[PDB]
């Protein structure tokens, strides 16, 4: 099985804006999660070829990863902070769906999600 | 403890 | 904790280079390194990072291609057979530690098949 094309990170037809919440999601939230000891599996699209996961893209219909999210933020792809938050949530829930409770990789995703939620609790009000 | 290729860094 | 990585230099050996050792570096190590399944074998097993607290309880003779590369570069081996033994140790460790038929084992098996092809073509001394 081939890998799918990665999720879109740029679309020049979409209107663009910068907000303080989107800036916080890049400079604080993404940065903090990126540097976490357990971030490595979540830093790029799951490479089902390299990792021999013939069923991954049968099971996970909406793939998402922090590499994509990073590019989306750097590209101003997101209009709403909530789109970005949804992408993080999709990443975590995909890991929970594909894997099983108490797999090490699930514990890694849980540690990143706990940190994520702590940083989102300090999301500034839209200026 | 078990090797799981999905979490193997590269 | 991980152990220190295997020794790769021994200043109390004199230099002997041979066509068989040169072949082991320039052909065997090079070709295995570039194989699509080499990546887990290119450095020592990081039991700490990988959460394998029993790895070095079970494996007392660890070996990896990064070490073999360095040994060949530092003329650590006197003969080809010492180097061949290191490759074989690397494969057997994987077979000992991991469950038969797991991905990592299948990867090792593919590398070993390639290794045995290349050693069949070892030049004469």
């Amino acid at each position: 099985s081939m890998n799918p094309p990665p999720p879109e990170t740029s679309n020049p037809n979409k209107p663009k804006r910068q907000t303080n919440q989107l800036q916080y999601l890049l400079r604080v939230v993404l940065k903090t999660l990126w540097k976490h000891q357990f971030a490595w599996p979540f830093q790029q699209p799951v490479d089902a070829v390299k990792l021999n996961l013939p069923d991954y893209y049968k099971i996970i219909k909406t793939p998402m990863d922090m590499g994509t999210i990073k590019k989306r933020l750097e590209n101003n792809y997101y209009w709403n902070a909530q789109e970005c938050i949804q992408d993080f949530n999709t990443m975590f829930t995909n890991c929970y769906i594909y894997n099983k409770p108490g797999d090490d990789i699930v514990l890694m995703a849980e540690a990143l999600e706990k940190l994520f939620l702590q940083k989102i609790n300090e999301l500034p009000t839209e200026e | 403890s078990l090797k799981v290729l999905k979490k193997y860094p590269y």
